[PDB]
Protein backbone atom coordinates (compact mmCIF):
# COMPACT_ATOMS: atom_id res chain seq x y z
CA UNK A 1 0.00 0.00 0.00
CA UNK A 2 2.96 2.32 0.51
CA UNK A 3 4.83 0.56 -2.26
CA UNK A 4 7.72 0.05 0.19
CA UNK A 5 8.50 -3.38 1.60
CA UNK A 6 9.57 -4.23 5.13
CA UNK A 7 12.27 -6.42 6.65
CA UNK A 8 11.56 -9.65 8.49
CA UNK A 9 11.88 -9.98 12.25
CA UNK A 10 13.54 -13.41 12.30
CA UNK A 11 15.56 -12.92 15.48
CA UNK A 12 16.45 -10.01 17.73
CA UNK A 13 18.56 -7.58 15.65
CA UNK A 14 17.67 -4.38 17.53
CA UNK A 15 18.54 -1.26 15.47
CA UNK A 16 19.58 -3.14 12.30
CA UNK A 17 16.38 -3.02 10.22
CA UNK A 18 16.00 0.70 10.97
CA UNK A 19 19.50 1.38 9.64
CA UNK A 20 19.01 -0.84 6.58
CA UNK A 21 15.95 1.13 5.44
CA UNK A 22 17.73 4.41 6.17
CA UNK A 23 20.63 3.44 3.91
CA UNK A 24 18.44 1.83 1.24
CA UNK A 25 16.61 5.14 0.78
CA UNK A 26 19.92 6.98 0.42
CA UNK A 27 19.41 6.41 -3.30
CA UNK A 28 22.82 7.59 -4.49
CA UNK A 29 24.45 5.22 -1.99
CA UNK A 30 22.17 2.37 -3.09
CA UNK A 31 23.08 2.96 -6.74
CA UNK A 32 26.80 2.88 -5.93
CA UNK A 33 26.29 -0.29 -3.89
CA UNK A 34 24.73 -1.95 -6.95
CA UNK A 35 27.83 -1.02 -8.98
CA UNK A 36 30.30 -2.71 -6.63
CA UNK A 37 32.26 -5.37 -8.56
CA UNK A 38 31.10 -8.50 -6.70
CA UNK A 39 31.27 -10.98 -9.63
CA UNK A 40 34.04 -12.89 -7.86
CA UNK A 41 32.91 -12.39 -4.26
CA UNK A 42 32.22 -15.38 -2.07
CA UNK A 43 28.46 -15.81 -2.13
CA UNK A 44 28.32 -16.05 1.69
CA UNK A 45 31.38 -14.30 3.16
CA UNK A 46 30.94 -11.02 1.26
CA UNK A 47 29.35 -8.10 3.09
CA UNK A 48 29.21 -6.06 -0.16
CA UNK A 49 27.30 -8.81 -1.96
CA UNK A 50 24.99 -9.34 1.02
CA UNK A 51 24.10 -5.64 1.07
CA UNK A 52 23.56 -5.67 -2.70
CA UNK A 53 21.20 -8.60 -2.14
CA UNK A 54 19.21 -6.93 0.65
CA UNK A 55 18.95 -3.69 -1.34
CA UNK A 56 17.94 -5.55 -4.51
CA UNK A 57 15.17 -7.36 -2.62
CA UNK A 58 13.99 -4.19 -0.88
CA UNK A 59 13.68 -2.66 -4.37
CA UNK A 60 12.05 -5.63 -6.13
CA UNK A 61 10.34 -7.92 -3.60
CA UNK A 62 6.68 -7.58 -2.74
CA UNK A 63 7.17 -9.72 0.42
CA UNK A 64 9.13 -8.88 3.62
CA UNK A 65 12.84 -9.16 2.98
CA UNK A 66 15.06 -11.53 4.95
CA UNK A 67 18.43 -10.59 6.42
CA UNK A 68 19.94 -13.94 7.53
CA UNK A 69 22.52 -13.93 4.73
CA UNK A 70 23.47 -10.36 5.64
CA UNK A 71 23.99 -11.12 9.32
CA UNK A 72 25.96 -14.21 8.33
CA UNK A 73 28.22 -12.05 6.17
CA UNK A 74 28.67 -9.74 9.19
CA UNK A 75 29.45 -12.64 11.46
CA UNK A 76 26.80 -11.17 13.81
CA UNK A 77 24.54 -14.19 14.03
CA UNK A 78 23.28 -13.88 17.63
CA UNK A 79 21.70 -11.14 19.69
CA UNK A 80 24.91 -10.79 21.72
CA UNK A 81 26.61 -9.38 18.62
CA UNK A 82 23.96 -6.67 18.39
CA UNK A 83 24.03 -6.11 22.16
CA UNK A 84 27.79 -5.43 22.00
CA UNK A 85 27.56 -2.81 19.22
CA UNK A 86 25.36 0.19 18.49
CA UNK A 87 23.82 1.71 15.38
CA UNK A 88 26.66 4.21 14.94
CA UNK A 89 29.23 1.41 14.95
CA UNK A 90 27.18 -0.78 12.60
CA UNK A 91 26.69 2.15 10.23
CA UNK A 92 30.35 3.17 10.27
CA UNK A 93 31.64 -0.35 9.73
CA UNK A 94 29.12 -1.10 6.98
CA UNK A 95 29.94 2.13 5.16
CA UNK A 96 33.67 1.52 5.58
CA UNK A 97 33.28 -2.00 4.17
CA UNK A 98 31.48 -0.89 1.02
CA UNK A 99 33.73 2.18 0.72
CA UNK A 100 36.73 -0.16 0.53
CA UNK A 101 34.97 -2.34 -2.05
CA UNK A 102 34.36 0.75 -4.19
CA UNK A 103 38.06 1.62 -4.31
CA UNK A 104 39.36 1.15 -7.82
CA UNK A 105 35.85 1.29 -9.33
CA UNK A 106 33.67 3.74 -11.25
CA UNK A 107 32.13 4.67 -7.93
CA UNK A 108 35.20 5.13 -5.75
CA UNK A 109 34.78 7.92 -3.21
CA UNK A 110 30.97 7.78 -3.07
CA UNK A 111 30.88 7.30 0.71
CA UNK A 112 33.07 10.37 1.50
CA UNK A 113 31.21 12.37 -1.18
CA UNK A 114 27.92 11.64 0.59
CA UNK A 115 28.84 11.55 4.26
CA UNK A 116 32.20 13.26 4.95
CA UNK A 117 32.44 16.78 6.32
CA UNK A 118 35.44 18.76 7.50
CA UNK A 119 35.92 20.48 10.83
CA UNK A 120 38.78 22.32 12.46
CA UNK A 121 39.89 22.14 16.07
CA UNK A 122 41.46 25.45 17.13
CA UNK A 123 43.61 26.03 20.21
CA UNK A 124 44.48 29.45 21.62
CA UNK A 125 46.81 29.88 24.59
CA UNK A 126 45.60 32.13 27.38
CA UNK A 127 48.87 33.76 28.46
CA UNK A 128 51.33 33.35 25.56
CA UNK A 129 50.88 34.37 21.92
CA UNK A 130 50.50 30.88 20.51
CA UNK A 131 47.66 29.25 18.60
CA UNK A 132 47.25 26.12 16.51
CA UNK A 133 44.63 24.51 14.25
CA UNK A 134 43.99 20.89 13.28
CA UNK A 135 41.62 19.92 10.45
CA UNK A 136 39.82 16.59 10.75
CA UNK A 137 37.26 14.71 8.69
CA UNK A 138 34.02 13.51 10.23
CA UNK A 139 31.23 11.26 8.95
CA UNK A 140 28.54 11.86 11.59
CA UNK A 141 27.99 14.24 14.49
CA UNK A 142 27.38 13.20 18.10
CA UNK A 143 24.99 15.72 19.68
CA UNK A 144 24.55 16.19 23.42
CA UNK A 145 20.86 16.06 24.39
CA UNK A 146 20.80 16.37 28.18
CA UNK A 147 19.81 19.89 29.14
CA UNK A 148 19.35 20.97 25.50
CA UNK A 149 16.00 22.02 24.07
CA UNK A 150 16.70 21.24 20.43
CA UNK A 151 19.19 20.61 17.63
CA UNK A 152 20.16 24.30 17.53
CA UNK A 153 21.17 24.31 21.21
CA UNK A 154 23.11 21.05 20.69
CA UNK A 155 25.12 22.62 17.86
CA UNK A 156 25.84 25.68 20.03
CA UNK A 157 27.12 23.32 22.72
CA UNK A 158 29.14 21.35 20.17
CA UNK A 159 31.13 24.44 19.12
CA UNK A 160 31.40 25.93 22.62
CA UNK A 161 34.98 26.59 23.69
CA UNK A 162 36.49 24.43 26.43
CA UNK A 163 39.30 25.36 28.80
CA UNK A 164 42.51 23.31 28.79
CA UNK A 165 44.11 23.66 32.22
CA UNK A 166 45.07 21.70 35.33
CA UNK A 167 46.17 18.21 34.31
CA UNK A 168 45.19 18.96 30.70
CA UNK A 169 47.38 21.92 29.82
CA UNK A 170 48.26 22.27 26.14
CA UNK A 171 51.75 21.50 24.78
CA UNK A 172 52.55 24.89 23.23
CA UNK A 173 55.95 24.05 21.77
CA UNK A 174 58.70 26.41 22.91
CA UNK A 175 56.28 27.70 25.56
CA UNK A 176 55.91 24.36 27.29
CA UNK A 177 52.60 23.40 28.87
CA UNK A 178 50.11 26.28 28.80
CA UNK A 179 46.57 27.01 29.83
CA UNK A 180 44.56 27.30 26.63
CA UNK A 181 41.11 27.08 25.16
CA UNK A 182 39.98 24.65 22.49
CA UNK A 183 36.96 24.74 20.20
CA UNK A 184 35.49 23.09 17.12
CA UNK A 185 34.45 24.92 13.97
CA UNK A 186 32.73 23.39 10.95
CA UNK A 187 34.33 23.91 7.55
CA UNK A 188 31.89 21.83 5.52
CA UNK A 189 28.73 19.84 6.13
CA UNK A 190 28.13 16.77 3.93
CA UNK A 191 25.21 16.11 1.54
CA UNK A 192 23.87 13.46 3.95
CA UNK A 193 24.07 14.44 7.62
CA UNK A 194 23.92 11.71 10.27
CA UNK A 195 23.17 13.11 13.73
CA UNK A 196 23.61 10.73 16.66
CA UNK A 197 21.55 11.93 19.63
CA UNK A 198 23.29 11.00 22.89
CA UNK A 199 20.30 9.44 24.62
CA UNK A 200 22.21 6.37 25.88
CA UNK A 201 25.14 7.09 28.18
CA UNK A 202 27.02 6.29 31.35
CA UNK A 203 25.72 8.23 34.36
CA UNK A 204 28.43 8.70 36.99
CA UNK A 205 25.82 9.57 39.62
CA UNK A 206 23.76 6.48 39.61
CA UNK A 207 26.92 4.84 38.35
CA UNK A 208 25.23 3.05 35.55
CA UNK A 209 24.31 3.18 31.91
CA UNK A 210 20.99 4.90 31.24
CA UNK A 211 18.64 6.11 28.56
CA UNK A 212 17.67 9.78 28.63
CA UNK A 213 13.98 10.09 27.76
CA UNK A 214 13.86 13.89 28.03
CA UNK A 215 12.18 16.06 25.42
CA UNK A 216 14.47 17.05 22.54
CA UNK A 217 13.12 18.93 19.53
CA UNK A 218 14.35 18.61 15.95
CA UNK A 219 12.98 20.54 12.96
CA UNK A 220 11.78 19.49 9.54
CA UNK A 221 14.04 22.21 8.07
CA UNK A 222 17.43 22.73 9.68
CA UNK A 223 19.55 25.77 8.72
CA UNK A 224 23.20 25.34 9.64
CA UNK A 225 24.94 28.19 7.76
CA UNK A 226 25.56 30.01 11.03
CA UNK A 227 27.89 27.21 12.22
CA UNK A 228 30.24 27.38 9.21
CA UNK A 229 33.58 29.22 9.15
CA UNK A 230 32.74 30.34 5.62
CA UNK A 231 29.46 29.93 3.76
CA UNK A 232 28.70 29.40 0.08
CA UNK A 233 26.30 32.05 -1.31
CA UNK A 234 25.04 29.60 -3.97
CA UNK A 235 24.77 26.61 -1.62
CA UNK A 236 23.44 27.43 1.86
CA UNK A 237 23.65 24.69 4.48
CA UNK A 238 19.89 24.16 4.60
CA UNK A 239 19.02 20.58 5.56
CA UNK A 240 15.84 18.56 5.06
CA UNK A 241 14.78 15.87 7.53
CA UNK A 242 14.83 12.44 5.87
CA UNK A 243 14.86 9.74 8.58
CA UNK A 244 14.03 9.50 12.29
CA UNK A 245 15.35 6.36 14.00
CA UNK A 246 13.28 5.69 17.10
CA UNK A 247 13.60 3.59 20.25
CA UNK A 248 10.72 2.81 22.63
CA UNK A 249 11.89 1.51 25.98
CA UNK A 250 14.16 1.96 28.96
CA UNK A 251 17.38 0.70 30.56
CA UNK A 252 16.22 -2.92 30.06
CA UNK A 253 15.75 -2.82 26.29
CA UNK A 254 13.09 -1.83 23.79
CA UNK A 255 11.72 -1.83 20.28
CA UNK A 256 13.23 -0.08 17.27
CA UNK A 257 11.39 1.53 14.33
CA UNK A 258 12.29 4.15 11.73
CA UNK A 259 10.27 6.92 10.08
CA UNK A 260 11.26 8.06 6.61
CA UNK A 261 9.98 10.30 3.90
CA UNK A 262 11.99 8.50 1.22
CA UNK A 263 11.55 11.06 -1.57
CA UNK A 264 12.27 14.08 0.66
CA UNK A 265 8.82 15.49 -0.14
CA UNK A 266 7.29 15.35 3.34
CA UNK A 267 5.24 12.19 2.68
CA UNK A 268 6.17 10.01 5.65
CA UNK A 269 6.01 6.27 6.32
CA UNK A 270 6.61 4.20 9.44
CA UNK A 271 8.87 1.14 9.03
CA UNK A 272 8.28 -1.42 11.80
CA UNK A 273 10.10 -4.53 10.57
CA UNK A 274 7.69 -6.25 8.18
CA UNK A 275 4.94 -3.60 8.54
CA UNK A 276 5.30 -0.38 6.50
CA UNK A 277 2.52 2.17 6.85
CA UNK A 278 1.79 5.76 5.92
CA UNK A 279 1.91 8.21 8.83
CA UNK A 280 1.52 11.93 9.44
CA UNK A 281 4.40 14.40 9.77
CA UNK A 282 3.51 14.81 13.44
CA UNK A 283 3.77 11.05 13.99
CA UNK A 284 7.31 11.03 12.53
CA UNK A 285 8.59 14.27 14.05
CA UNK A 286 6.87 15.83 17.07
CA UNK A 287 5.72 12.48 18.48
CA UNK A 288 9.37 11.38 18.66
CA UNK A 289 10.61 14.41 20.60
CA UNK A 290 10.19 12.60 23.91
CA UNK A 291 9.28 14.33 27.13
CA UNK A 292 7.55 13.71 30.42
CA UNK A 293 4.20 15.53 30.26
CA UNK A 294 1.67 13.53 32.30
CA UNK A 295 4.27 10.84 33.05
CA UNK A 296 2.13 10.20 36.15
CA UNK A 297 -0.51 8.63 33.89
CA UNK A 298 1.78 6.72 31.51
CA UNK A 299 5.40 6.07 30.51
CA UNK A 300 6.63 8.40 27.78
CA UNK A 301 9.80 6.67 26.56
CA UNK A 302 9.46 6.73 22.76
CA UNK A 303 11.91 9.02 21.05
CA UNK A 304 14.52 9.58 18.37
CA UNK A 305 18.15 8.56 18.84
CA UNK A 306 19.43 9.20 15.30
CA UNK A 307 18.38 11.67 12.61
CA UNK A 308 19.27 11.86 8.92
CA UNK A 309 19.10 15.21 7.11
CA UNK A 310 19.83 15.81 3.42
CA UNK A 311 21.19 19.09 2.10
CA UNK A 312 18.51 20.91 0.11
CA UNK A 313 20.86 21.63 -2.81
CA UNK A 314 21.80 17.93 -2.95
CA UNK A 315 18.36 16.37 -2.48
CA UNK A 316 17.61 15.67 -6.15
CA UNK A 317 20.98 13.93 -6.56
CA UNK A 318 21.04 12.00 -3.26
CA UNK A 319 17.47 10.87 -3.93
CA UNK A 320 17.93 10.32 -7.69
CA UNK A 321 15.90 7.57 -9.31
CA UNK A 322 17.37 4.07 -9.12
CA UNK A 323 16.24 2.02 -12.10
CA UNK A 324 16.85 -1.53 -13.24
CA UNK A 325 19.03 0.03 -15.95
CA UNK A 326 21.33 1.17 -13.14
CA UNK A 327 21.73 -2.41 -11.85
CA UNK A 328 24.51 -4.39 -13.62
CA UNK A 329 23.20 -7.50 -15.33
CA UNK A 330 25.87 -9.68 -13.68
CA UNK A 331 24.29 -8.90 -10.30
CA UNK A 332 20.72 -9.49 -11.51
CA UNK A 333 21.64 -12.86 -13.01
CA UNK A 334 23.56 -13.98 -9.93
CA UNK A 335 20.65 -13.20 -7.60
CA UNK A 336 18.00 -14.76 -9.85
CA UNK A 337 20.11 -17.93 -10.03
CA UNK A 338 20.45 -18.03 -6.23
CA UNK A 339 16.70 -18.67 -5.96
CA UNK A 340 17.54 -22.10 -7.42
CA UNK A 341 16.44 -23.15 -3.92
CA UNK B 1 53.44 13.55 21.40
CA UNK B 2 50.38 15.18 22.99
CA UNK B 3 47.04 14.21 21.47
CA UNK B 4 43.52 14.95 22.72
CA UNK B 5 40.73 12.59 23.73
CA UNK B 6 37.17 13.90 23.71
CA UNK B 7 35.69 11.95 26.62
CA UNK B 8 32.19 10.77 27.50
CA UNK B 9 31.34 14.06 29.22
CA UNK B 10 32.26 15.96 26.04
CA UNK B 11 35.29 17.41 27.82
CA UNK B 12 38.76 16.96 26.39
CA UNK B 13 41.79 15.46 28.10
CA UNK B 14 45.37 15.47 26.91
CA UNK B 15 47.22 12.20 26.37
CA UNK B 16 50.95 11.63 25.89
CA UNK B 17 51.51 8.91 23.27
CA UNK B 18 54.19 7.56 20.93
CA UNK B 19 53.57 6.87 17.20
CA UNK B 20 54.59 3.25 17.82
CA UNK B 21 51.92 2.89 20.52
CA UNK B 22 49.37 0.23 19.73
CA UNK B 23 45.71 1.12 20.03
CA UNK B 24 45.75 -1.22 23.03
CA UNK B 25 48.57 0.89 24.52
CA UNK B 26 46.49 4.04 23.94
CA UNK B 27 43.41 2.55 25.61
CA UNK B 28 45.59 1.64 28.60
CA UNK B 29 46.85 5.23 28.84
CA UNK B 30 43.23 6.40 28.71
CA UNK B 31 42.39 4.10 31.64
CA UNK B 32 45.43 5.43 33.50
CA UNK B 33 44.01 8.96 33.18
CA UNK B 34 40.22 8.56 32.98
CA UNK B 35 39.54 5.19 34.63
CA UNK B 36 37.62 3.64 31.71
CA UNK B 37 38.68 0.00 31.13
CA UNK B 38 39.96 -0.76 27.62
CA UNK B 39 37.15 -3.20 26.85
CA UNK B 40 34.65 -0.34 27.31
CA UNK B 41 36.46 2.03 24.91
CA UNK B 42 35.67 2.71 21.26
CA UNK B 43 38.07 5.25 19.74
CA UNK B 44 37.11 7.18 16.59
CA UNK B 45 39.61 9.26 14.62
CA UNK B 46 38.54 11.28 11.57
CA UNK B 47 35.34 9.25 11.43
CA UNK B 48 37.09 5.86 11.49
CA UNK B 49 37.15 3.40 14.38
CA UNK B 50 40.60 2.45 15.69
CA UNK B 51 41.23 -1.29 15.91
CA UNK B 52 43.38 -3.24 18.34
CA UNK B 53 46.63 -4.58 16.93
CA UNK B 54 47.20 -1.48 14.81
CA UNK B 55 49.33 1.50 15.87
CA UNK B 56 48.76 5.23 15.94
CA UNK B 57 51.03 5.42 12.89
CA UNK B 58 48.59 3.27 10.90
CA UNK B 59 46.08 6.16 11.20
CA UNK B 60 48.11 9.34 10.49
CA UNK B 61 47.55 10.47 14.09
CA UNK B 62 49.75 13.41 15.10
CA UNK B 63 50.22 15.97 17.82
CA UNK B 64 46.86 17.70 18.52
CA UNK B 65 44.78 15.00 16.80
CA UNK B 66 41.50 14.37 18.63
CA UNK B 67 40.34 10.83 19.31
CA UNK B 68 36.65 10.58 20.12
CA UNK B 69 35.93 8.21 22.99
CA UNK B 70 32.55 6.53 22.93
CA UNK B 71 31.63 3.98 25.60
CA UNK B 72 30.66 0.41 24.74
CA UNK B 73 27.22 0.12 26.34
CA UNK B 74 25.20 -3.10 26.18
CA UNK B 75 21.81 -2.97 24.49
CA UNK B 76 19.77 -3.82 21.41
Amino acid sequence: HTGYVGLKNQGATCYMNSLLQTLFFTNQLRKAVYMMPTEGDDSSKSVPLALQRVFYELQHSDKPVGTKKLTKSFGWETLDSFMQHDVQELCRKLLDNVENKMKGTCVEGTIPKLFRGKMVSYIQCKEVDYRSDRREDYYDIQLSIKGKKNIFESFVDYVAVEQLDGDNKYDAGEHGLQEAEKGVKFLTLPPVLHLQLMRFMYDPQTDQNIKINDRFEFPEQLPLDEFLQKTDPKDPANYILHAVLVHSGDNHGGHYVVYLNPKGDGKWCKFDDDVVSRCTKEEAIEHNYGGHDDDLSVRHCTNAYMLVYIRESKLSEVLQAVTDHDIPQQLVERLQEEKRI
Amino acid sequence: MQIFVKTLTGKTITLEVEPSDTIENVKAKIQDKEGIPPDQQRLIFAGKQLEDGRTLSDYNIQKESTLHLVLRLRGG
